């Protein structure tokens, strides 16, 4: 959303899980599956997280740290950027083309 | 005849006592590819060749019963090690060669079995370790065993770290007997190559 | 991808954009109809009652996504648990005719009745939420399917067929403090 | 017939060696799907309840078999006696949903509730017994046929749908002292 | 138009101020088997994707000249690196992508360059550091520079422990001009994969 004089060029990594934190700088996650890209004409870019799992299924609940139900980080970062200091990245999220959910439940406290 | 040579990747083996290859459960992979892995998993052939380890000193104390297991993977301190540390999830089936060298006027036999989800084994349920993938090395016979298994388990990939679907076990059915013309101990020792390795998951660098 | 983000235009961009393959889907659960096709609770009673598939839970399964949708259509099964009989009136009764046998009445039969009702509204559709009035906040009083009275109702379950729904609204998840997850409890073998 | 043992192929000799004949056999009995098609007692029950086969008795004619393969799929059909209504969620529901009639509801009808349930895990295939952790012995959490919940549950009996075994592991008969044979009342005519 | 992705393995890269893509000396590369690896070589494509270096921050104090250079391989934390380590000889070849991010109200221009057998430049050389595969970074004009160079040297495969035949060099040719609505400075990055990895001669472990 920044002003047409403010330029930046960011990455997306996705962190699968067996690694005890994230990586906290794009040279390490950059071993990862990642994205990076520029600002300019236009001003959205999509990125797939793909599903990477033991199981043909994941549960769509937490409850501790465990293999059914984490899957994994999503990091965002900034490689660099020029006047960029009060301009943001605004982020959504969708459904996959293949993206499935499973089994109904009514888990809500009433 | 009973000559067999072996070759996994750039190394080999021959043996000239040769009981044949039992194939366990299969004698091909099931989709190394399916959906959990989302077609991001790839093969890695330079990892599919031998490695050894040493699994016990065979001595006329030992009875019947005697077991010695190794749950694989172990600890590999080759490509195949590098593997595990760098993927979140891997899958591969195994080619196992054992060895226990003595001479022909040694007596006794061993077990070679592999057994998919170990638990330890109770007395009794010993005398049916045979309803496993196996081969019995008997010094009167040969000092080779030979076992080659698929991957397995509740899930199409794993992480090894985690769990360890195959475990290799060797069990003692009669004791190794000697005399003045035979050996006194058998060393016996593992060969084994990881097959149709598959990862899935590239992991961030620790540094 | 790279898009004119301003625009709006739907993108679903795919894992085979840096090698992935994508995999087949089945999403019969996700299926608006069937989704809806379950009984589900009301909770305020009284003996006289007027149905209104806004009074189930606003979190329900059901009662969430009903709401989640802005207007809708669907024809209904009930089960009540009622002393002495059951009276139905169609949408635009009067109050008056719950007193009388000739209108649809269910004799009791333990446990409780379950019944097959249709839409009677005499609009095309109904709606979730209504911006105005229906009088020369709430919804219009036109918007229910029916009135049902017993001596005592116990209990009321209400099924939605041939659900449609148009128009989307907002669905909310629980709100999470932690900042990391929302954890619960899930499950699992005993010992 | 003599053989090179140590191979480990099969050998199965035939009573027509030494001039005998061979005689018809039926199996159906032992037939995998079949034997472990029927019904089947669980002993440490609680008000809130999850399905897992391993809660068989390892003597048990089910349980024993069960235990005697490393990985199994399965169908399910249960049995159960409560008080009160009987909710069902499937596997990786939180334990939270079991309060709601959102979710498979039974309502009490006696004697007890006869119920045909999906397999619902996440994997291909369950086990008996798996070498490791799930979390970041007992089986993963994630080996389970959904949980059941009521006032009371006092019988539970599962039965193995469409059963499937893989990879036969150990089955044992009770040990024998004697060292001639195990011997036991046999049914017999009274009087 | 303008816009380019480049893919390499399971990592992309998107650029909108793309001025294409240069190859230097070829499009293609020599045989990767040849008699020296006597059919021994193997290709990893797990090595196949891009890592990250920042080479230096472009400001309006350095001057024509002025000269940053890093020589490949360099320290590769990744499956590349291990390859290094575990591999006696190996080939491959370089996509590079080199991005300098300030914005259009800049002036100045950087020289980006694809070197072969690296040797410091004397001043006077320094005006024909042209002759090398290269493009330029000139902020009115682009964000980002690409080059695509192959495998090369006296020996078919190499030992980088002992030659880094790439360098990649990136000079001063006009100096960073700023003004109100300008950036301040200019930190210059490289996103490189290597390309056609090959290795030959497993190493033994380390322990």
């Amino acid at each position: 959303t920044g002003s047409t004089d403010s330029k930046a060029r960011y990455m997306v990594a996705y962190v699968p899980p067996g690694v005890e934190t994230p990586p906290d700088t794009p040279e390490k996650a950059a071993h990862c599956i990642h994205a990076e890209w520029d600002t300019g004409l236009n001003s959205k870019f999509t990125f797939s997280i793909p599903y990477v799992s033991a199981a043909d299924y994941a549960y769509t609940a937490s409850d501790v740290a465990e293999t059914t139900n984490v899957q994994g980080w999503v990091c965002i970062y900034q490689i660099t950027h020029g006047k960029a200091e009060q301009d943001t990245l605004v982020v959504s999220v969708s459904a996959g083309k293949d993206f499935e959910l499973r089994l109904p439940i009514d888990p809500r406290s009433q | 005849d009973r000559l067999l040579t072996t070759r996994n990747g750039h190394t080999t083996s021959t043996t000239q006592s040769s009981v044949g290859v039992t194939y366990g459960y299969s004698t091909q992979e099931d989709h190394v590819s399916g959906p959990n892995t989302s077609g991001l998993e790839t093969r890695v052939v330079q990892a599919e060749r031998f490695f050894k380890k040493h699994l016990f000193d065979w001595t006329p104390d030992k009875a019947f019963g005697h077991l010695e297991k190794l749950e694989l993977p172990t600890d590999h301190k080759g490509v195949y090690g590098h593997l595990v540390d760098s993927f979140a999830y891997m899958r591969n089936g195994w080619d196992v060669e054992v060895s226990a060298v003595g001479n022909q006027f040694n007596g006794g036999c061993l077990l070679v079995a592999m057994v998919p989800e170990w638990k330890e084994f109770t007395p009794r349920e010993k005398y049916q370790l045979t309803l496993f993938p196996h081969q019995f090395i008997s010094p009167r016979t040969n000092m080779t065993a030979h076992i080659v298994v698929p991957y397995l388990g509740v899930n199409r990939y794993d992480q090894y770290k985690k769990h360890k679907p195959w475990t290799l076990v060797v069990m003692v059915v009669s004791p190794l007997t000697t005399n003045t013309v035979s050996a006194g101990q058998i060393k016996v020792y593992a060969n084994i190559a990881p097959t149709h390795v598959h990862v899935a998951g590239e992991l961030p660098s620790k540094e | 991808t790279t898009t004119t983000g301003e625009s709006a235009d739907p993108v679903t961009t795919t894992v085979e954009n840096y090698g992935g393959e994508t995999q087949v889907q089945r999403r019969q659960h996700t299926d608006v109809t069937f989704i809806m096709d379950r009984f589900v609770k009301i909770q305020n009673l009284n003996p006289t009652h007027v149905i209104d598939l806004m009074q189930t839970h606003q979190h329900g399964l059901v009662g969430a996504l009903l709401r989640a949708a802005t207007y809708y259509f669907s024809d209904l099964e009930i089960v009540v648990r009622h002393d002495g009989n059951l009276t139905w009136v169609p949408n635009g009764a009067p109050e008056a005719a719950l007193s009388n046998t000739g209108n649809p009445t269910a004799y009791l039969k333990a446990p409780f009745t379950r019944l097959a009702l249709p839409y009677t509204a005499p609009h095309r559709v109904l709606a979730t939420v209504y911006n105005g009035t229906s009088k020369y906040a709430q919804l219009p009083a036109s918007f229910n399917f029916g009135a049902i009275q017993a001596t005592t109702i116990h209990e009321l379950l209400v099924r939605m067929k041939r659900a449609e729904l148009y128009c989307p609204r907002p669905l909310l998840a629980v709100e999470v403090s932690s900042q990391d997850r929302h954890k619960q409890k899930i499950i699992a073998p005993a010992k």
